[PDB]
């Protein structure tokens, strides 16, 4: 229910209504477009009280009290219509991330790499 | 001017093409508002913070990161040429450390990195090659 | 528009003395000349922007800056204008208007 | 003493001729006393002052740059015809 | 399936907040007493019933002694059909 | 110490207390410059010596340029002379220094950040807007500007000793926060 959710459901909310316009109203009126491409993921990070922003291993952030989470991208396109005539990667929000899940490191782990992590298999 | 007095008072490190990179502030406008609001807390009674978040710009390693901070705190002490703003002093402290190693970056990437001239930090590096005796550390 | 400093030239001075020699010796009606004048200003205006080329250099003593109703005035004096041949100019009047 | 400028007063005793053609039909005095005007201001073609338009003039202490454009300048009794000048004279 | 970008973070995480590289981006920027009384009384002659904002406009010249001038040998009407219009 | 701020501008206004005609002024005199649409004054300068007058159109003049209080003093009255050459009756009134601009130099490196940290009710050192240093003098009134080689730039001052008295208690402030 978690990846799933990741590795589509996130391309079908941005990709519904991606576009937004605004009717500007002049006299010889214009148009300006707004839209969004693909949506992009990261890995799980932390950004510091200084501005650090590097990796990130959940049993520092046990110790911590932060968010294992990720941030996300997004492709945005500007555009411009003078009345149809036409004439970039935004962060968004630091998404929670489940364990053991696909966009987690420790999916990727054998026995001794737990060990080495100080994590329980 | 109070985000700036937020920068100093909280022990963080922002500069004023930071906040000119959000609001148009014109500068001139600026500093001298930002002078009178001081004399207001003085009426009413430091350039190694900003290493580190540049480093994390670059994505270099820690012993890589204190390379630079051995190189700024030693560039004060061994003075000539003096100030000149500390934050091209602090970017050729950069290029000098990884002119120690072989990171694949050059002046050209840097350049629009922290937004800078490439012409500047050769002219630093004229007078770095010449204080490269006093600055190993291991 | 067509500003009238060209009609102060030697050419300027000789098509202003041709035209006012058939108009008091002659019979030539008047208000006649004033056209040909005014497409003095017109066709020297588009022959010295395209049909030149010939770049000067003058380097000397100035004496006076004059400015009135976008009019530079200058007086150098002991100047050297570089053709492209350096011309040694003891004074040379500089007249110049707003090209815009 | 100019090949260009003969060339130059060449074409603008030939443009003006041509152009009052139509007026001289308008007013209808002659159109041989157009060609008394061509031959009367050729006749004539057979102080040190420079006539143009200035583009940008620039001052630093008391040294002047001045940026010219397009004129005819007449020194000595000889002739010259420019597109570009720079002035870069100096006020004690 | 989702891209994910993998290098070192902050190099991509520099261009969220400040950056210092601003714009790089079109999308949305943004007279004598008696001298003018006789352009004025010119001005009269084409149109009477005109308000002073073109009239700011089409003169463009002393807007002060422009605004004497108009209260001067004129009565500027305030409401009704010519409003804000000399009389 | 021994050392005497040399005096970069004198800066002096002069009220002549008359009108004139810009546009017939500039169209008869000589070394003048004038523009309406850009700062509607004109700008007298003459040759020796070598100041700037700023001939307003209500009496209204400054002279700026000169080193000495006469050169600023005797050049106002050249400037007097001129507009009276016209063929106005301009008078040489309202006499009063604006400003006296001085600058010198220590001959050693001075430690700026130690003087704006203990002297921080006048110093205002920014280290990436302006390199030099920015002191100001409660008694006199004396704006200084430091730089670290040893530029001692000075300003505020009417009298040739409010640039001295503050050059006296300053040098051994700068000679507490020297290098080499």
């Amino acid at each position: 229910s978690f990846n799933q959710f990741v590795d589509y459901t996130l391309q079908d909310i941005i990709c519904e209504d991606s576009t937004l316009i605004l009717e500007q109203l002049a006299q010889i009126s214009r148009k300006y477009e707004i839209s969004f491409g693909k949506i992009y993921v990261t890995k799980p990070m932390v950004n510091e009280s200084d501005g650090v922003t590097h990796a990130l291993y959940p049993q520092e952030a046990r110790l911590r009290n932060l968010t294992y989470s990720s941030g996300l991208f997004v492709d945005v396109k500007k555009r411009t219509y003078e009345l149809k005539y036409e004439l970039g990667k935004v962060f968004i929000g630091r998404l929670p991330i489940m364990l053991r899940s696909k966009n987690c490191y420790l999916s990727e782990a054998t026995e001794s790499d737990l060990y080495k992590l100080k994590e329980c298999p | 001017a109070s985000i700036l007095i937020g920068c100093r008072r909280a022990e963080v490190a922002r500069t004023f093409k930071e906040i000119q990179s959000l609001i148009h502030v014109k500068t001139k406008e600026f500093g001298k508002t930002l002078n009178i609001m001081k004399n207001i807390l003085r009426g009413k009674s430091q350039n190694l913070t900003y290493i580190p978040r540049f480093c994390s710009h670059l994505g270099l390693p820690m012993q890589v990161t204190t390379s630079a901070e051995y190189t700024a705190k030693k560039c004060k002490e061994i003075k000539e040429i003096a100030g000149k703003s500390p934050i091209t002093i602090a970017v050729v402290s950069i290029y000098l450390n990884i002119l120690l190693f072989q990171i694949p970056i050059t002046a050209a990437k840097v350049g629009q990195t922290l937004q800078v001239t490439e012409g500047t930090i050769k002219s630093g590096y004229k007078i770095l090659y010449e204080h490269r005796d006093k600055l190993v550390d291991p | 528009g067509y500003y009238e400093l060209y009609r102060r030239s030697t050419i300027g001075n000789s098509l202003v003395d041709a035209l006012d020699t058939l108009i008091s010796d002659g019979r030539i009606e008047a208000s006649l000349a004033m056209r040909v004048l005014e497409t003095f200003d017109k066709v020297v205006a588009e022959t010295l922007k395209d049909n030149t080329q010939s770049k000067l250099t003058v380097k000397g003593n100035l004496d006076t800056y004059g400015f009135c109703d976008d009019v530079w005035t200058f007086i150098v004096k002991n100047c050297q204008v570089t053709v492209e041949s350096v011309i040694s100019v003891d004074k040379l009047r500089i007249v110049a208007c707003n090209s815009k | 003493s100019n090949a260009e400028a003969s060339r130059v007063y060449e074409i603008i005793v030939e443009s003006v001729v041509n152009e009052v053609r139509e007026d001289f039909e308008n007013a209808g005095i002659d159109e041989q006393t157009l060609q008394d005007l061509k031959n009367i201001w050729q006749k004539k073609l057979t102080e040190n002052l420079m006539l143009c338009l200035y583009d940008k003039v620039t001052r630093t202490k008391a040294r002047w740059k001045c940026s010219l454009k397009d004129g005819v300048v007449t020194i000595n009794r000889n002739d010259y015809t420019f597109q570009k000048a720079q002035v870069e004279a100096e006020w004690v | 399936r989702i891209t994910t970008l993998d290098e070192t973070v902050g190099v991509t995480m520099s261009h969220t907040g400040m950056s210092m590289r601003s714009d790089n981006s079109n999308f949305l920027k943004v007279m004598p007493k008696k001298e003018i009384l006789d352009y004025l009384f010119k001005l009269f002659d084409e149109y009477d019933y005109w308000s002073l904002k073109g009239l700011k406009e089409r003169t463009r010249q002393p807007e002060a002694h422009l605004k004497e001038c108009l209260d001067k040998v004129a009565t500027l009407v305030k409401k009704g059909p010519y409003a804000f219009k000399y009389t | 110490s021994g050392i005497v701020p040399t005096l970069q501008n004198i800066v002096a206004t002069v009220t002549l207390g008359c009108r004139l005609d810009l546009k017939t002024v500039a169209l008869h005199a000589r070394n003048a410059e004038y523009n309406p649409k850009r700062f509607a004054a004109v700008i007298m300068r003459i040759r020796e010596p070598k100041t700037t007058a700023l001939i307003f159109a209500s009496g209204k003049m400054v002279v700026t340029g000169a080193k000495s209080e006469d050169d600023s003093k005797l050049a106002s009255r050249k400037y007097a002379r001129i507009i009276q050459k016209i063929g106005f009756a301009a008078k040489f009134t309202d006499f009063k220094i604006q400003n006296i601009v001085g600058s010198c130099d220590v001959k050693f490196p001075i430690r700026l950040e130690g003087l704006a940290f203990s002297h921080g009710t006048f110093s205002s050192y920014e280290p990436e807007l302006f390199p030099g240093l920015i002191y100001r003098m409660v008694k006199p009134k004396i704006v200084l500007l430091i730089f670290v080689s040893g530029k001692i730039v000075l300003t505020g001052a009417k009298q040739r000793e409010e640039i001295y008295q503050a050059f006296e208690a300053i040098y051994p402030v700068l000679s507490e926060f020297r290098k080499m």
